[PDB]
């Protein structure tokens, strides 16, 4: 679900503002926030297991 | 006529260049080789240097 | 390039006051500022520093908690707000301009001085404090540090200043060998480690005054007492 | 942890410079860069004039602020120009007052700082202009390389001496009329900025200087459809249609611009349509083998230009048929380049 | 008849020059350097990457302290770099973003910037106010400025797309010498380690040796098949090398008055954008439009290495005064300091 939501969040950004046509960021920006969400659930789950 | 005046300037330039000192190319090559050898050790790009010497380490 | 500071006067112990400095003639917002205050019995003492940007501020430990420094670029005005003032705070306060980058001159322009009257690390040392000199003679003076002033980057951070009677200090020499703009080539210096010297080839009437040396290696900044090169 | 007190301050300076560059870059991004190429007297003005016909896109409010900045810059140039012009003469004149030299020093000191307009220095140019000696030396001074607009720098002292400026078009024309090199037109459309670079009389090598402009959003190319029956004046054996095609072929296939969009505007479509019924395209395209009907003549010419593209699978060519009485002519390019930019950024990410 | 007679004289003079040069070609370099030890495999690596430009880089120049660089890109700003700490010391806004060239004054007090506006702007960096301002606008050229180099304080030489070079007196703001005789637009300048002598190249497949004080061309060098893109001196000041759109770099010698060497390979079809020598003159560097820079053995014309890393066309190349490091730049908007 985080991959789905990032895939659609990119679309939100590009369409809303073209003031700047460029800086799409490609693939690299995305794997970052999905890893952020995996990191937060990983920390909550590891503190639970601890 | 401008074409004639311009042709005259060209001939005058050629007359100068046609009358200059020249040397054999074999000597010019020897002089360039000697320069490269004389300064061979002053060129860090051909002679590697240690990190303590390279300001960019 | 001019820096004038006004807003002094006499206060009672425990009170507060605000000093300001009006700048003109230079890119005010690109420069940092120091406050340095001079007590008649002590000489120059560093008070506070504000970065040319924001967010980086240092105070001398003797004023920390009582002094506040701020800058308002839209009005080319520097401020100093002081509270809980004590008799020890009585001094002539100068606004000092400084800019830092490779090859800069960190203490080039000094203001004229505002008097504050209150009713009622690395230590630099010097010898003699008063060498008699006659115009036309050479002069050699020196001072010492409690700490080595040589950084691993190859630079030494020792500055020499001259203050004449009735004038604010002016910079002569920074980083051992570099002269400030307008400084005659009569002045030079050298040294290593913790001991450094200043040389004058010929003592001219314009050279008579009190010489200071200070370090700018680490904070806080400090000054030597000053050597008076009078006849 | 290894830096000196000064080294750390130097790093803060560098970071603040990066901050200012980043802010500048964001501001920099909005304008669309358009490069205008093509044959002389080709109906290019119709494209430009139409953009200029409405005038909605006038000096912007923000642009007006820049103009206030432009006026300050030109006003400083004006006051130094007059005290400099009278101090570099081949023949000197006597001043009306010995005080004028002190005024010159004040102007030169203020101009050296080059900050903003000072009312006292604005007083100097007003007095120097009235002084008959300063005006009298003009006839000799003007022998040098002066700006043709230089008369405005001085003559406008009445208004540019006022601290609160009201900007006008002359305030930027002072430097625009120089017409040196490529000259761009700055305009806006629906809160987008544009700069269209008008290339004319370049000479030299047609394609050598330009390479530098790789990355331009689109190249604008114009052809006048109704002029298909005219022979090129420079070379009486060549029809103008073939000269435009040779330029298109040599520009659109330039290795410097491999996928750079091209927007082709075919002008005078109404005069064209009312002429092909009298003069078949065979006047300029003897190989033409169609009827005298718009859907065939207009499609043939469009096809002939499209067949000049050697990178059909990479560079998209846009075609629009224009006339002097329309509003789609200006809206087309507005939307077309916006779509090109979106197509480009989608290509960059690889989504497309 | 008068025009043809001058053509007849020109034809004989040109043949006499060619014959005089051919009579001096008593050996080829392939017969002379045959038994020199090779330079071997040279592997240069990036030590600094300088980031900040937002546009294609067009100009880059070393300062005389071997520490500072000035660069310019189409974003309309100059940056003064501290190469040791990747710090920005100055950022100078331009009134026109279309920049082609810049120069670092040998004294460090000024820099030059020029371009499509045909005006060379001289900036004062060593100011008291803290900002950087234009001291002079050297207007008077009728074409783009492809190159400018300082000779001394208040003395600069400029190229122009109007095919004429000029020597400017900056303090007075006037031209003192004009150098006419080029056929094509002037593409680049190079100064000898002697301010009285320099060479230039132009879009006419010919390089010319100019006398700064006399204003005369003393030698003309040919052999290129296409326009000259870059020129530089051999470190000894008695020779120079050029690059061109024909993807061949050529080495000329002033006193031999002829070409000595060519540098090419069957698998190179890419143009040359920049050339320089290393401090010893033994390594010849060249940047190409194929994104890479190569390393040539200046005495053998063998390949010694490749400097790969840029993702777009190489626009700038040069070596610091002490030969310690090489800086390059490209259309990808990064600068790299090698070794």
């Amino acid at each position: 679900f985080g991959a789905m939501f990032a895939k659609t969040w990119r679309v939100h950004a590009i369409f809303k503002n073209v003031k700047m046509k460029k800086k799409i960021i490609k693939d690299q920006k995305l794997l970052v926030i999905v890893g952020g969400m995996l990191l937060i659930d990983l920390c909550i789950l590891i503190c639970w297991q601890a | 006529t401008a074409s004639i005046a311009q042709a005259r300037k060209l001939v005058e330039q050629l007359k100068m260049e046609a009358n200059i000192d020249r040397i054999k190319v074999s000597k010019a090559a020897a002089d360039l080789m000697a320069y490269c050898e004389a300064h061979a050790k002053e060129d860090p790009l051909l002679t590697p240097v240690p990190a303590s010497e390279n300001p960019f380490r | 390039v001019q820096l004038v500071e006004s807003g002094g006067g006499l206060v009672q112990p425990g009170g507060s006051r605000k000093l300001s400095c009006s700048a003109s003639g230079f890119a005010f917002s690109s420069f940092g500022m120091h406050w340095v205050r001079q007590a008649p019995e002590k000489g120059l003492e560093w008070v506070a520093y504000i970065s040319s940007g924001s967010g980086t501020i240092y105070y001398a430990d003797t004023v920390k908690g009582r002094f506040t420094i701020s800058r308002d670029d839209p009005k080319n005005t520097l401020f100093l707000q002081m509270t809980s003032l004590r008799s020890e705070d009585t001094a002539m306060y100068y606004c000092v301009r400084s800019i830092y980058y490779y090859g800069s001159s960190p203490f080039d322009f000094w203001g004229q001085g505002t008097t504050l009257t209150v009713s009622s690390d690395i230590v630099m040392t010097q010898a003699t404090s008063s060498v008699p000199v006659t115009p036309g003679e050479s002069v050699s003076i020196s001072c010492r540090s409690s700490k080595s002033l040589l950084h691993s980057n190859g630079n030494t951070y020792l500055y020499w200043f001259l203050q004449r009677p009735g004038q604010s200090p002016q910079l002569l020499i920074y980083r051992m060998s570099n002269l400030a703009s307008g400084v005659p080539d009569r002045f030079s210096g050298s040294g290593s480690g913790t001991a450094f010297t200043l040389t004058i080839s010929r003592l001219e009437a314009e050279d008579v005054g009190v010489y200071y040396c200070m370090q700018h290696l680490e904070y806080p900044l400090t000054f030597g007492a000053g050597t008076k090169l009078e006849l | 942890c290894t830096l000196s007190a000064e080294d750390k301050a130097a790093v803060e300076r560098s970071k603040m410079i990066d901050r200012n560059l980043r802010e500048d870059g964001e501001k920099a991004a909005r304008e669309v860069k358009l490069l205008l190429l093509g044959a002389g007297e080709s109906g290019k003005n119709t494209i430009v004039k139409q953009m200029k016909i409405i005038h909605e896109a006038g000096y912007s409010e923000e642009e007006c602020k820049q103009y206030k900045a432009v006026v300050y810059s030109n006003t400083i140039q004006s006051i130094i120009a007059i005290i400099r012009a009278m101090g570099r003469l081949k023949i000197d004149f006597g001043d009306s007052a010995r005080a004028d030299d002190a005024r010159q020093l004040f102007v030169l000191a203020g101009a050296a700082e080059e900050g903003f307009m000072t009312a006292e220095l604005a007083g100097v140019i007003k007095r120097l202009w009235k002084d008959s000696g300063v005006q009298a030396c003009f006839n000799r001074s003007r022998e040098y390389q002066l700006n043709d607009s230089a008369a405005y720098y001085l003559n406008d002292l009445d208004r540019i001496a006022q601290p609160n400026y009201i900007p006008t078009q002359q305030d930027v024309l002072r430097t625009r009329v120089k017409t040196t090199g490529i000259v761009e037109t700055h305009f806006t459309f629906k809160d987008l900025h544009f700069k269209m670079f008008d290339v004319g009389a370049q000479r030299s090598e047609r394609k050598k200087w330009i390479h530098c402009f790789e990355g331009v959003t689109a190249i604008i190319f114009c052809v006048a459809l109704s002029d298909y029956d005219l022979v090129l004046a420079e070379d009486e054996e060549m029809n103008r249609m073939h000269a435009s095609m040779k330029l298109f072929d040599s520009i659109c296939n330039n290795k410097w611009f491999t996928d750079t969009s091209i927007i082709l505007f075919l002008n005078k479509k109404d005069l064209f349509e009312e002429k092909i019924k009298k003069s078949p395209l065979t006047i300029c395209y003897p190989e033409y083998a169609g009827s005298n009907t718009y859907e065939e003549a207009a499609a043939y010419i469009q096809c002939q230009f499209e067949d000049l593209n050697k990178r059909k699978d990479t560079k998209e060519i846009y075609t629009h048929f224009t006339c002097s009485t329309d509003t789609k002519n200006v809206q087309f390019v507005f939307d077309a380049v916006t779509d090109v930019i979106i197509k480009n950024n989608l290509k960059d990410c690889g989504l497309f | 008849s008068e025009l043809d007679q001058l053509r007849q004289e020109a034809e004989q003079l040109k043949n006499q020059i060619r014959d005089a040069r051919k009579a001096c070609a008593d050996a080829t370099l392939s017969q002379i350097t045959n038994n020199i030890d090779p330079v071997g495999r040279i592997q240069m690596r990036t030590r600094r990457t300088l980031r900040g430009h937002l546009a294609k880089i067009y100009a880059m120049h070393w300062g005389t302290d071997s520490r500072l660089l000035v660069s310019a890109s189409q974003d309309g700003k100059l940056i003064i770099w501290d190469s040791y700490t990747t710090n920005k010391v100055h950022a100078i806004p331009l009134r026109s973003s279309w920049v082609m060239t810049c120069a670092y004054a040998p004294s460090g007090n000024y820099v030059a910037c020029g371009g499509l506006d045909n005006i060379c702007s001289i900036y004062n960096l060593k100011t008291r106010e803290g900002n950087v301002r234009v001291s002079r606008e050297l207007a008077g050229h009728t074409g783009y400025l492809s190159c400018c180099r300082f000779l001394d304080d208040n003395q600069i030489v400029t190229s122009s797309g109007d095919t004429t070079c000029a020597l400017w007196d900056i303090e007075t703001g006037q031209q003192t010498t004009t150098f006419t005789g080029h056929t094509g637009d002037v593409m680049s300048l190079s100064l000898a380690p002697d301010t009285r002598l320099f060479v230039s190249g132009a879009c006419d497949a010919s390089a010319k040796l100019w006398d700064v004080r006399e204003g005369m061309c003393r030698q003309t060098f040919t052999g290129h098949e296409s326009d000259i893109n870059a020129i530089c001196f051999f470190p000894n000041g008695n020779a120079f090398a050029t690059g061109s759109d024909d993807a061949t770099c050529r080495l000329f010698d002033l006193r031999a008055d002829q070409e000595l060497m060519t540098y090419s390979h069957d698998n190179i079809i890419c143009g040359i954008t920049s050339v320089s020598f290393s401090k010893s003159g033994r390594l010849l560097l060249a940047g190409y439009d194929d994104f890479n820079c190569n390393v040539w053995d200046a005495l053998k014309a063998d390949r010694a290495g490749v400097l790969a890393g840029h993702d777009n066309r190489v626009s700038c190349l040069g070596v610091t005064d002490d030969g310690m490091a090489v800086a390059t730049g490209s259309w990808d908007s990064f600068l790299k300091i090698w070794n």
